[PDB]
Formats: C-alpha cells, sequence, structure tokens
C-alpha cells in the first residue's frame, strides 16, 4: 500500500500519472505482480528443485484452489484481459504460472507465483495465496511434477470462489458474512462491465 | 475505312494518335480530323522520339483500332499508331506495338499456331486523394480513402457513415459496405462506349477501395491496345 502511495504521488508531482491495473493496453504487455512465498519456522526456511515437500504442498495448495484464488488475487475484469496462465510450476520454464527463482542460498528459498495482478487487494490476495498453501499443506495434496488454467473472465471466477470458499473459511480466517459481501460488490461490478457496449463492437458488427 | 467512316458518322472533330514508350504509359498527340485522307494513312505523322524516355520518327496510324473517346465533350476519335524509322520504313526496333506484331508473327510462322489468345484481369484501387513526397528532407506517401478500414473514426465533409470494408474484408461487400458501386458502373460504360465487351465488375479483395473489372479477351496486339 505503500508503494502505490509513494509511486502515485511521485507521478503527480511531475505531472504524469501511475496506474497499477494488470491491462491497461491492448496488443502489449500488461502488468503483474508475481508473489514470492516463503514460509519459516523457528528461524529456518520450510521451503528448503531444492524445495521440501512442504513446498510442494504449498505449491499444490496454490494449484488446486486456483481458480477460487483468484477471485482474491485477480478482483478485476481487467486481469483476465491479460491472462501466466497455465497452473503448472517449474524452475526455468517461461509458461508455467509458478516459478521457483535460482535462488543462491538454501535459507532464502522461495515461490514465485505469476498470475496475481497489482489490481489485487494486497492484504486479500497474500491472505489467500497463504490459506490456499496452507490448505495444501495440510491435506498432503501433491501437485504433480514439473492440465489446469487460471480463470478466464471474473464471471467465473466469482463462481469458483463461491463454490470453493472453503478452505478460506477455516479457522476463521475468511468469515462467510464477508465472502458473500465481497461477492456481491464484485458481482454488481463484473455486471456493470459485461453490460456495456464496446467499440470492438462497433468495429465488427455495424455494418452486419 | 474504319476511321473514316466512324469520322463521317460522328462527325468527329479531332483525331488523337496515340502510341505507348517502353514504359507503358500510352502518349497522345491531336491533330484535327480535317487533315484525314489518304495521305495521312499513306505517310502519318511524325514527331521527335527522343524526349521520350528509350531522333525524327514516323506515327503511322492503324485504321483497325479508331475508337471514339467518350470523355470529351468534343468528339474525338482515337486511333493507335505504330511507330516507323523514317530510315528504313519499317516498325521502329524498340517499338512495343511492334515488338508485339513480331511476336504474334513468329508464333504464326514457328506452326504452332495463329491469333494467340490473351486474357487479362489487372486490379486497380480507388482514392479519395493521394500525397506523396520524397526529397532530402523527408518522404511521405499518405494516402486518403474515404471507404478505408482506417479511417473509422476520421471526419468526412458529409459524414462519417461507419459501413465500410475490413481489411482484408473488401471481397463482394454490397453497396452499403463498399462505396464503389455507382463508380464502378461508370467505368463499366466507358469501357463499353470504347467498344470493350466488359463481362464482370466488382470489389476485390483488399479496402481502401480496391476494384477489379474484367473484360473478355482478344489476341496479342488487340488485347495490348485493349488493356
Amino acid at each position: 500500500q505503500t508503494l502505490k502511495y509513494c509511486v502515485h504521488n511521485v507521478a503527480d508531482a511531475y505531472g504524469k500519472t501511475v496506474t497499477f491495473m494488470p491491462k491497461p493496453l491492448y496488443g502489449d504487455n500488461g502488468s503483474g505482480m508475481h508473489v514470492h512465498m516463503s514460509i519459516a519456522k523457528d528461524g529456518k526456511n520450510t521451503f528448503a528443485a531444492g524445495l521440501s515437500d512442504t513446498a510442494l504442498y504449498f505449491i499444490g495448495g496454490i494449484i488446486k484452489h486456483g481458480k477460487a484464488l483468484n477471485g482474491f488475487t485477480n478482483p478485476s475484469t481487467n486481469s483476465y484481459k491479460r491472462l501466466p496462465v497455465m497452473l503448472a510450476y517449474s524452475a526455468r520454464n517461461r509458461s508455467a504460472s509458478i516459478r521457483i527463482p535460482y535462488v543462491n542460498s538454501p535459507k532464502a528459498r522461495r515461490i514465485e507465483a505469476r498470475f496475481p495482478d497489482p489490481s489485487a487487494n494486497p492484504y486479500l490476495a497474500f491472505a489467500a495465496l497463504l490459506m490456499a498453501g496452507l490448505d495444501g499443506i495440510q491435506n498432503k495434496i501433491h501437485p504433480g511434477d514439473a492440465i489446469p488454467q487460471v480463470c478466464g473472465s471474473l464471471k467465473e471466477a466469482l463462481e469458483e470462489l463461491d463454490k470453493g470458499r472453503a478452505f478460506l473459511t477455516k479457522g476463521g480466517v475468511f468469515s462467510d458474512d464477508f465472502i458473500d459481501a465481497y461477492l456481491e460488490l464484485k458481482s454488481e461490478e463484473e455486471i456493470k462491465v459485461r453490460t456495456f457496449v464496446h467499440p470492438l463492437e462497433y468495429d465488427l458488427y455495424y455494418s452486419v | 475505312s474504319k476511321s473514316l467512316q466512324l469520322i463521317k458518322e460522328h462527325d468527329v472533330k479531332w483525331i488523337d494518335l496515340r502510341f505507348t514508350d517502353t514504359k507503358g504509359k500510352q502518349q497522345h498527340v491531336t491533330m484535327p480530323a480535317r487533315d484525314v485522307d489518304d495521305d495521312f494513312f499513306e505517310y502519318g505523322k511524325m514527331f521527335d522520339g527522343s524526349s521520350i524516355a528509350g531522333s525524327d520518327m514516323i506515327l503511322m496510324p492503324d485504321d483497325s483500332t479508331a475508337v471514339l473517346d467518350p470523355f470529351t465533350e468534343e468528339p474525338t476519335l482515337i486511333i493507335v499508331c505504330d511507330i516507323i524509322e523514317p530510315s528504313t520504313m519499317q516498325g521502329y526496333d524498340r517499338d512495343p506495338r511492334a515488338i508485339a506484331r513480331r511476336a504474334e508473327e513468329y508464333l504464326k510462322s514457328t506452326g504452332i499456331g495463329d491469333t494467340a489468345f490473351f486474357g487479362p484481369e489487372p486490379e486497380f484501387f480507388i482514392f479519395d486523394e493521394v500525397k506523396y513526397k520524397s526529397d532530402i528532407s523527408g518522404s511521405m506517401f499518405k494516402i486518403f480513402s474515404e471507404q478505408a478500414a482506417w479511417n473509422t473514426d476520421a471526419d468526412f465533409e458529409g459524414g462519417n457513415k461507419g459501413h465500410r470494408p475490413g481489411v482484408k474484408g473488401g471481397y463482394f461487400p454490397v453497396p452499403p459496405v463498399d462505396h464503389d458501386h455507382e463508380i464502378r458502373t461508370a467505368m463499366c460504360n466507358a469501357l463499353e462506349e470504347m467498344g470493350l465487351k466488359v463481362e464482370v465488375h466488382h470489389h476485390e479483395v483488399a479496402t481502401a477501395g480496391q476494384n477489379e473489372i474484367g473484360v473478355s479477351f482478344n489476341t496479342l496486339v488487340a488485347k495490348a491496345d485493349e488493356v
């Protein structure tokens, strides 16, 4: 939140203006908010391609609840104008939504998820990622080996959140009432976006 | 002959002698119709071909291709002429029409056949305006077309009727989308008035006003004159 603060105001100072939405441009690269997760335990690194079984279970939890996570890490109809969509993990491959950077130290082993976008609320997106990882670790969910994909439209992402909120509502981390209110807000938002004429439709169907 | 008959029929006032240079750009010189006689067809006119790209040379008219001009209000008869070297009185070495005649005569002499038939379909572009320059300062070939696919938001004198063909999608649209039906019909009418037996006309694949008008076939030199 501080980073968004500083970037916005420094942009305003020179007369420019920063936007953080994932895809303000078509025909050119969008903007993504990659997230590096690294759980510690009593000062040691739990995630120690060098990843322990617990890190793989975390990745499996991220993979399993990927579309449900898209309701928080991608709470934007822009996010699906940008979609790193393949819900797989690799250490070098550039086509996997989850990547493991080549860390030089065993203490700093971490995973990177590439689907989240800067339009996501930091608190909610981070909590959703952590909760999915905790669910995957607790349930011993094997991710497989280095296929599912993340959502493609906010409507289906909200549907998947409604159908898979269960892991978030574990231990009381997310209240069912909060999820319902958040879903109603995002649903009215998506409905507002969907039912408005697109200029591309004037490009395509004007004469037909 | 033919040209005299057309002159008598339509009270033709001017005779337009046309030939072709090496580059393929048709050239025309006009003359009064009252000078047409036996000596005009046995001697032809004369002109300095030195300034033609590719000295004195004789324009020998071909009366078999006399055809009225449907654009000039004054009735002018168009005659396509050959180029004759005064020294040898034979067809000019570099005259493309003479070369075409030599090719057809070679075809009829080798015994392979006679009267080789060529039917060409050339496509063209229709633009509202066009601009281009190229000097040390810079260069450009800006192109203006009301029906172009890139003018979907432009301002036009009359209005931007947003019906226009998309890129590589201007093939056979109805007149609301293609803005060239009436002009293509006018082209076909002019071609028919010039004796061309047109057979089809339509909008081609390109946007920005590409059209094709396919006309009937003919022999080598006849079809070159027809094109």
